[PDB]
């Protein structure tokens, strides 16, 4: 039954072999032949025959030398050099990684080997723990040795193999040099730069292949040509590997104040304007003027949302008069005084309390005068409209969705260095914010340039290096950067605005970055030194966009992530950075200074609608809405 | 030289979009459609095997059709003009190595770029790039119109206009009030290419006068063969518009490959110009014009910088003395890439 | 040379005569709701649909000029590498005859030699040369030799 081969596959749950060591050696030895030559994995005779062939077993023993915990070739079969065997890093409460998983190994080298590697590199559950054949023989596990000698192995042949088999697992656990086809990226660490090279975890990827199909998670598949040339798991999966897929989620009414007239003080104020005899001039004037000042404020409030509408819409870029007459030129506004005063009395007439005051002769001139006055009176780095073409939509080998956050932190800094070489004063970026207005997935894949000659000499033919399977998208986004200048005297000038346009990088997330088109240009590079003005402008953004906020939840597994995503609708997984496998050292092949290996860190973020922060207020926005490193 | 050396790209374009105007709205996208067709059974292996050995089939077996699914795109009835546009940014980014593992290699590459700048030479590169914009060769297979007009605006306030692009050759001399605009454009670009801290940005539009229902040729996608027979074998590239509709487009790197087609320095015989490539690749003939065996490729030439700087420094300049090898090398540094293991 | 032609024809018709535009090649129906026979249309700039004839359907007619086989002209075939005849479901230039495009493509060195030795300007060109040129006009793929 093919189900036996499925359960022994690297992408399936491990099965127990306790008390069945004899048939386990038979099945595992029988797997070293091509499927076309074997009618059953259970034939004791075939196994006894295969076991006597020292050459066949020797060819199998040799594969042990390349068993690994982390796979340096995964994304690109061209990488050449040594294997990597490292114990999982300590658990970080806020990061999903291999730290919470048990120890497992895999195999990658020649395409030809595949079958021969299955004798020692195939895992199983034994004595209620995770092991494999190589480990039980190296550790001198007597039950397995007794069954193996019983199947026809000479004690002298076993005594020699225990030594050679152990020797193959005792060295070459860390690469000597950095391989020429590996990735290298650099960031600040403890006040200086270090180069980081990521690598994929065998145990972590193999588990994900099972969880997405069992827990019914959103996913897609990445293809690999020549699966035998990339690794055990990719071959077993037929060149199709599953990854997570979590993309972002991208009036006829009165404009008048709903409660300016609900203040009992307003009613009193009116009574005071109306006033009373019996007092001195000073007393009457003091009460009167106070009432008027109050009312003045109310007049400003009453028309408030209306004036707000005007300023917002007119500055930024139907048919009712309270909308159209305010859209007009401010110089015209004084001539609306009689109309406003009319509406005012009407609004009072329609109120439960104002029926005692509306159109009363006493209030005529007061109201008209204060309105006339009001009418006469009426008469952080923000990057807007940025477009990115062909951004990399595959954040890490495990997850598709929002581009890796490590890339935005990167962008902020290259931009800072360019500006610093232009302006003599020290300039520093504390935080960086991200907003999403447009998100479009692009299908297909890029064709590589023919940069490789078919033969090194005496050939006039050009070949294609190879093909990869990736995912790309187009973005439209705004950034709000918190800019700080250390010096007491600052440079808030046009010159600096030009230098801010020049310093802007051309590259973003692997794609191409452009400003808004020239024929429709506005000031896309403004600067604010006031939280109130900046927040007010940001509340006006279109309702169909997304703000991305940091999350609070701590997740330690994909199963915990599955539950958190089932419960919320705003939660998305993101790539957050790297986790080190070793301390930084000097190593040949490093681009600059020290080198360290790491594995990708999977974390989470929230998607917040513009409507939610219009209500949350500027306090919550400037506390929670900005991201930083460490 | 050294283990690592590389440059990034200094001249990058955008995505081009096709659209047209109506009397009711200023921007209507050109879009693509999908359809089933009846094909032919023709070609080798359809009837012959091995080397011209007929295979055994009956006479009627080739009269059958071969159905296929394709995407296609046509201009709708009664549209008089079709418009296409893209954006362009240019940075003076060949003055410094993106990375370099050796300070002694670095100071030399810097010396060379500067020695070249002051004798002239950026004008030469700018003239060649400018010519390719105004000629219109970036329309590829869509150049066959009844009349083509090209218009350019820049961030410095200039405007250029070619009343009819259909006749401007690579080799020759342009008509008056056209030759002149080429000179003016050359100046803006020659500066943008070499002097830092200048922001420059261009916006290039063109118009095509077309036939009644003329076929249009946008970029094609790279795909797997579907196994479904309900999915198109030839799929075309589109861009999402601000209103949510899709439109036909030409990919950035396809516009780019056209703009840099300027190399007629090979074999001392100009012919037609090649896309700059370290080995002189010729796609039409499937070969290479600067095969390593000739000594004419980039990698051999990258080691003669010490000799070139010496000449550039000893030369008076302002003349016609700059050799093909120095111009070639500067052109390659402009299309930056990986020059490692040196 | 940028050459264009613009062809319009007028049809004088009957009182309510039936018109025959191109048909779609459709998938097998099973929903009892989709038409069994569907016609091709184009979308006008104003949103209306109109009847049309497909590009390659016009082309199939224009290039129907092949009567060089069997030394008896009869009616012409649509140029085809194997001489396909749709009316009788057969093929006139079956590979077994030596008359197809691929056999002929390999003799080019010999044809050039003849043309060069000939005078020309007259009626001397043979059927085999005309056939070959007609196929190169309807270009396609000629590969995997």
């Amino acid at each position: 039954d093919r189900q036996l081969r499925r359960y022994l596959a690297p992408y399936s749950a491990e099965i127990g072999v306790d008390g069945a060591e004899k048939m386990a050696l038979v099945v595992l030895l029988n797997l070293t032949l091509k499927r076309d030559r074997v009618e059953s994995l259970c034939d004791e005779g075939l196994a006894r025959q295969l076991l006597s062939d020292e050459g066949h077993i020797t060819n199998c023993l040799h594969t042990v030398r390349w068993l690994h915990t982390h796979n340096l070739k995964y994304p690109d079969a061209r990488v050449s050099g040594e294997r990597l065997i490292i114990n999982a890093p300590p658990l970080i409460p806020g990061v999903i990684s291999s730290a919470g998983l048990p120890m497992r190994m895999g195999w990658a080298h020649d395409s030809s080997d595949i079958n021969l590697a299955k004798l020692f590199g195939t895992s199983f559950r034994y004595r209620d723990d995770s092991t494999n054949l190589a480990l039980q023989l190296v550790a001198r596990s007597k039950t397995w040795e007794q069954a193996l000698i019983g199947l026809g192995l000479t004690q002298q042949q076993l005594d020699i193999w225990c030594q050679l088999l152990a020797s193959n697992l005792e060295n070459n656990t860390f690469p000597t040099v950095v391989s020429p086809f590996s990735k290298q990226v650099r960031f600040l660490y403890q006040g200086n730069y270090c180069v980081v090279t990521p690598v994929v975890s065998h145990a972590l990827l193999a588990q994900l292949q099972n969880v997405v199909h069992e827990k019914k998670l959103q996913c897609t598949y990445i293809h690999h040509d020549h699966p035998a040339s990339v690794g055990s798991l990719v071959g077993a999966l037929g060149g199709k590997v599953a990854v997570l897929d979590y993309p972002p989620p991208v009036n006829g009414q009165s404009l008048f104040d709903r409660s300016v007239f609900n203040d009992h003080v307003f009613i009193d104020a009116l009574k005071h304007v109306i006033s009373r005899p019996g007092l001195t001039r000073k007393q009457q004037r003091q009460l009167r003027l106070s009432a008027l000042r109050y009312l003045r404020r109310q007049l400003a409030i009453w028309l408030g949302p209306i004036i707000e509408w005007r300023d917002e819409i007119v500055s930024s870029g139907s048919g009712g008069l309270e909308l159209e007459l305010i859209t007009q030129p401010k110089k015209m506004l004084p001539e609306l005084m009689l109309q406003v005063a009319g509406r005012f009395h009407l609004e009072l007439q329609n109120h439960s309390a104002g029926r005692r005051f509306a159109f009363h002769p006493a209030l005529m001139a007061p109201i008209k005068s204060q309105i006339l006055w009001l009418l006469r009176q009426l008469a952080y780095l923000h990057l807007s409209g940025l477009t990115v073409y062909d951004a990399s939509a595959l954040a890490n080998p495990y997850l598709c969705g929002i581009p890796s956050l490590s890339a935005l932190a990167g962008f902020c800094h290259d931009y800072e260095r360019r500006l610093q070489s232009l302006i003599g004063q020290s300039v520093y970026f504390r935080g960086l914010a991200w907003y999403l207005g447009r998100y479009s997935l692009v299908t297909g894949k890029h064709l590589p340039e023919p940069s490789k000659s078919a033969d090194p000499k005496s050939v006039s033919a050009i070949r294609r290096p190879g093909l990869l399977d990736g995912r790309y998208c187009d973005l439209g986004m705004d950034l709000i950067i918190e800019v700080h200048i250390p010096t007491g005297g600052s440079l808030p000038f046009t010159t600096c605005l030009d230098l801010l346009r020049v310093a802007l990088p051309a590259r973003f997330a692997g794609g191409c970055l452009h400003p808004p088109s020239l024929y429709e240009e506005y000031n896309w590079c403004t600067v604010y030194q006031d939280k109130s003005t900046l927040f007010t402008v940001l509340s006006r953004l279109p309702r169909y966009g997304c703000w991305i906020y940091p999350s609070d939840a701590d997740l330690r597994s994909f199963e915990e992530l599955s539950e958190a995503l089932a419960l919320d609708r705003r939660l998305r997984p993101v790539a957050t950075g790297f986790v080190f496998l070793e301390e930084p050292v000097e190593r040949a092949g490093s681009i600059e200074g020290q080198h360290v290996y790491a594995e990708s860190a999977i974390g989470t973020a929230l998607c917040i609608n513009p409507v939610e922060m219009r209500l949350a207020g500027k306090k919550r926005f400037f506390g929670a809405g900005f991201w930083q490193l460490n | 030289l050294c283990t690592h050396l590389s440059y990034s790209r200094s001249l990058s374009p955008g995505k081009a979009v096709f659209f047209y105007k109506t009397a009711e709205s200023d921007f209507v996208p050109l879009r693509i459609e999908v359809a089933k067709i009846s094909g032919q059974k023709c070609g080798y292996t359809e009837g012959f095997d091995a080397n011209l050995k007929p295979k055994n089939i009956e006479r009627y077996e080739l009269a059958y059709s071969n159905p296929q699914t394709i995407e296609a795109c046509y201009v709708p009835p009664n549209v008089d003009e079709l418009y296409c546009r893209f954006s362009l940014r240019v940075e003076a980014n060949s003055m410094r190595p993106y990375v370099c593992s050796n300070p002694d290699v670095l100071r030399v590459m810097i010396g060379l770029a500067q020695a070249y700048q002051r004798l002239g030479g950026y004008n030469e590169l700018a003239r060649r790039y400018s010519a390719n914009v105004l000629r219109g060769i970036w329309l590829w297979r869509n150049q066959y119109t009844q009349g083509t007009k090209i218009e350019i605006k820049t961030s410095l306030g200039s405007t250029y206009h070619i009343p009819d692009a259909r006749r401007l050759s690579w080799s020759g001399d342009w008509p008056e009030l056209e030759q002149k605009q080429l000179e003016q454009l050359t100046s803006e670009m020659a500066k943008a290419l070499s002097q830092p801290d200048i922001f420059w940005f261009a916006d290039v539009t063109a118009s095509l006068k077309t036939g009644f229902c003329q076929e249009i040729f946008p970029s094609q996608k790279f795909t797997e063969r579907p196994d479904d027979h309900s999915v198109a074998s030839r799929q075309l590239a589109t861009v999402e518009c601000s209103d949510g509709q899709l439109a036909a487009c030409i990919n950035p790197q396809k516009i780019g490959a056209a703009l840099q087609k300027i190399d007629d320095w090979w074999a001392n015989d100009a012919d037609l110009p090649l896309r700059v490539h370290e080995y002189g690749a010729n796609h039409e003939a499937l070969t290479a014009l600067r095969h390593p065996a000739t000594g004419q490729d980039f990698y051999h030439l990258l080691t003669k910088a010490e000799q070139f700087v010496t000449v550039l420094e000893s030369s008076e300049g302002g003349g016609v003395e700059l050799p093909g090898e120095v111009h070639y090398l500067m052109a390659v540094l402009v299309k930056g890439g990986l020059f490692q293991k040196g």
